[PDB]
DNA sequence: AGGTAGTCACAGCTGATTGCGCTG
DNA sequence: AGCGCAATCAGCTGTGACTACCT
């Protein structure tokens, strides 16, 4: 039995537990806020995340693949627990503050370049 | 020679072991002593199975214990007879270079039709309904009447073998199919029979595929024969989809219109228990229901049952006993013949399948049919979607299963395709003198613009032109047989149309002879004959073909048969008729497999198996082309095999049809001249 | 009156961005 | 319009010789 980790109640199978390996049962799954699943490149564009972080950075982060909306012929999106990849950026990058400093310095250096390339 | 492992001495039949073969066998020796299952790739056909053998022989010797019973189960009857013959050769050696015999028994396992010797039913074209006569001949009324001698014309080679072939045994010789039907013949024994009583006292035995994967088959000829035992499935680049039509039926007018047409002979004979008399009588409607629905599809694999519980209001429970009813009321209503009578029996194991199987399976109606779509043909099949059913009660009976072929090229989705865990990751890559293969991949034609088969382009009359151009001047190029694969066959047609519509065709015709495989069996096989008759003699030829047809894989192209192999874009499988697609929603939520990776996967896979059939032997050479610039992304390129992959240098991925050609000249030239050994 | 560190030209590598293609 | 392979820019460095400033 796994025990889930907001109300405590024992559950054998749960849906966060089959997909990502969270203890939580599916009545205390708030997928909506708390458990909301984003896509790969979103995730790597706002936490500066890379493959190697994602899938070699242990422990590895699994995923769920779903069909794309827009075009059936165009890319499955890859979404991933928003839970999981906050808890990787904070053991990646230390801390917030770091992150939320190399956004800003990524955004400089962008604006950088481009000014260099003009 | 007696080649030394790290922990035995096996013998070899021949004197020189390349590389590959010997880190094949450590591989193999270490999955052994690991007692798991494992994957492996190798690049030539011949001299894989002497290996295999020689080390399993090695293991049996020294482990008797550990292994047991072996199984080789591989595609169709001419790998069944050379795997026999090889093994027989193996023994030859082991007998000439060591004196004494040995206790050993290898049998080779067929259809009836395949080791049969009465006279009546050779000649006839029914493999359906030989079955059904040998039956009839002989059975356990048989048995129970030949007690009081009744005069009637029936089989009696079982008659003989039950009174004297059940005492002495065969201890040591391996058999061949032919072996087998001239002891049968000599002794009055039916081969079928004697193969069963001495399956149990053997230690090898080869058969087909169907024999494992097919559950109605497998229990019957694989109960309690060893607890321990090793199965290796040579060539099983395509075991996905073998496993997904293992539980896969069909349905269509005919089906119904028989199974309506036998039951009224079925009643008349019963009429002359009850639990399934009135039970099979109103099955036909409810499907029937759905031939006078005039809808595109309806899905519903748990729904099914309960949909049929409504109009009939019928039980799950009766649904069951469909299989053990089988083998118990058709034998006491005394069948004469299984003709006109299998559609009866598919419904029933339809039956039990949506009864039993309900959980990664879909149910599909199509009512389309080619080049006249909607007449009267709604079309209903229980298309399996997961291929881990089939291959589940043989991982749980065996400890080292082994998946092997000429294109595994990606050991990661095998294991995931089916429920696998496998420990090798392992690949071998052949070595040579000089490199027999030159591949390399055509993108953009001599104008500069792409030949790629995409659907938008596929009308387009450059790339039309473009393909002309590269089958017309390399076939002045590489002599005496290419072999072209079409991703279907519309495409095929409609480009050699315009082919002919243009003054393009003539000049390819004044190289090479043209020759279009088409869908008819005896049409395909005389086509094939002439272009073996012309690749003899210098006139030359050109197989045109589908990489998805039954000579894409029935047939192999050795030395001086198919020079060149010409993939004319990615083979891609039709995404329509919506048997795909549910499989590819079921990868996608079950599996995590995305979509295009398995559909890139698959076209690879195809691609990779159609075009490695060039090579087979050490003295064989072959030139390889992809012509079409998806190829030469790295996502489609690391889908093919490790032994490919080296001799795909970086300089030739897009290069155009000219440098192609100067290419493909550069390397026949070079690999005409003498080698050594 | 004499000598060494910047400096320019031209090439290499690796480390990220970032921009176009992606199924009958 | 989400992924992923591939084209592209930044930073550092090697090779060779030319050149400005001052004890
Ligand atoms: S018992 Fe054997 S020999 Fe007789 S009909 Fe059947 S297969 Fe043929
Ligand atoms: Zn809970």
């Amino acid at each position: 039995y796994v025990i889930c980790e907001e109300c405590g109640k024992e559950f054998m199978d749960s849906y966060l537990m089959n997909h990502f390996d969270l203890p939580t049962c599916d009545n205390c799954r708030d997928a909506d806020d708390k458990h909301k699943l984003i896509t790969k490149t979103e995730a790597k564009q706002e936490y500066l995340l890379k493959d190697c972080d994602l899938e070699k950075r242990e422990p590895p982060l699994k995923f769920i693949v779903k069909k794309n909306p827009h075009h059936s012929q165009w890319g499955d999106m890859k979404l991933y627990l928003k839970l999981q990849i906050v808890k990787r950026s904070l053991e990646v990058w230390g801390s917030q503050e770091a992150l939320e400093e190399a956004k800003e310095v990524r955004q400089e250096n962008r604006e950088k370049m481009k000014q260099k390339k003009f | 020679m007696k080649l030394n492992v790290d922990g035995l001495l096996v013998y070899f039949p021949y004197d020189y072991i390349y590389p590959e073969q010997f880190s094949y066998m450590r591989e193999l020796k270490r999955t052994l002593d690991a007692k798991g299952h494992g994957v492996l790739e190798m690049p030539s056909g011949t001299g894989k199975t002497v290996s295999l053998l020689a080390l399993i022989m090695a293991y049996q010797r020294a482990y008797p214990l550990e292994v047991t019973k072996l199984i080789y189960c591989s595609r169709t009857v001419p790998e069944i007879e050379k795997v026999i013959e090889e093994l027989r050769k193996l023994l030859n050696f082991y007998e000439k270079q060591e004196g004494e015999k040995l206790p050993f028994l290898g049998l080779a396992l067929s259809s009836r039709k395949n080791l049969c010797i009465h006279p009546e039913v050779t000649p006839l074209r029914f493999g359906k309904d030989v079955d059904g006569k040998c039956h009839s001949l002989t059975a356990s009324y048989v048995r129970a009447q030949y007690q009081h001698d009744t005069s009637l014309p029936h089989c009696r080679f079982y008659e003989e073998f039950d009174a004297h072939g059940r005492e002495v045994p065969l201890p040591a010789g391996i058999y061949n199919l032919d072996d087998l039907k001239a002891l049968g013949r000599r002794q009055g024994w039916c081969p079928y029979f004697l193969a069963r009583y001495s399956i149990l006292h053997a230690n090898v035995v080869v058969y087909s595929y169907h024999y494992l994967l097919d559950p109605k088959i497998a229990d019957l000829v694989s109960k309690e024969l060893a607890r321990k035992a090793v199965v290796v499935f040579d060539e099983a680049h395509n075991i996905d989809n073998v496993c997904i039509d293992s539980m896969s039926v069909n349905l269509t007018r005919r089906t119904l219109d028989r199974c309506q047409g036998n039951l009224e002979t079925l009643q008349k004979t019963v009429l002359r228990a009850e639990h399934f008399l009135g039970f099979l009588r109103r099955l036909l409607e409810y499907v029937k229901w759905r031939l006078r629905v005039q809808h595109v599809v309806q899905e519903s694999p748990p729904a099914f049952l309960s949909g049929l519980a409504q109009r009939v209001c019928i039980q799950r429970k009766p649904l069951r006993f469909c299989a053990e009813r089988l083998r118990s009321l058709l034998h006491t209503l005394e069948i004469t013949d299984l003709a006109d009578f299998s559609p009866l029996t598919l419904l029933a194991n339809f039956a039990t399948l949506v009864s039993t199987y309900a959980k990664g399976f879909t149910i599909i109606i199509e009512p389309f049919d080619d080049r006249t779509p909607t007449i009267a043909n709604p079309i209903l099949h229980f298309s399996c979607m997961d291929a881990s059913l089939a291959i589940k009660p043989v991982f749980e009976r065996f400890q080292s299963v082994i998946i092997t072929s000429g294109t595994l090229s990606p050991l990661d989705i095998y294991p995931k395709i089916l429920d696998f865990h496998p420990v090798t990751m392992a690949t071998f890559t052949m070595t040579l003198a000089r490199v027999c293969l030159c591949p390399m991949i055509i993108g953009r034609g001599n104008d500069q613009v792409a030949i790629s088969s995409k659907f938008e382009t596929r009308e387009d009359i450059a790339v039309i032109r473009n393909y002309g151009n590269l089958l017309l001047e390399m076939s002045a190029v590489v002599p005496d047989g290419i072999v072209a694969f079409f991703t279907s066959y519309q495409y095929m047609e409609s480009t050699v149309a315009s082919w002919y519509e243009q003054g393009i065709l003539e000049n390819i015709q004044r190289n090479k002879l043209l020759f279009i495989e088409t869908q008819d069996g005896a049409e395909t096989s005389v086509a094939l004959e002439k272009y073996q008759e012309a690749c003899e003699n210098g006139r030359g030829a050109i197989l045109l073909s589908v990489a998805r047809g039954k000579v894409s894989e029935g047939i192999d192209f050795v030395h001086h048969y198919g020079r060149a192999v010409i993939m004319f874009g990615v083979p891609y499988v039709y995404t329509q008729s919506r048997i795909l697609k549910a499989r590819l929603e079921y990868l996608r939520d079950q599996f995590q497999i995305r979509e295009n990776d398995f559909l890139t996967f698959d076209a690879m896979r195809h691609a990779a198996q159609c075009v490695g059939r060039a090579i087979r032997g050490k003295t064989d050479y072959g030139l390889m082309v992809f012509a079409d610039k998806r190829f030469a992304r790295g996502d489609k390129r690391g889908k093919l095999p490790r032994w490919i992959q080296e001799h795909l240098t970086d300089a030739n991925l897009n290069l155009t049809v000219d440098e192609g050609v100067q290419v493909a000249k550069y390397f026949l030239r070079q690999m005409a001249q003498p080698f050594h050994r």
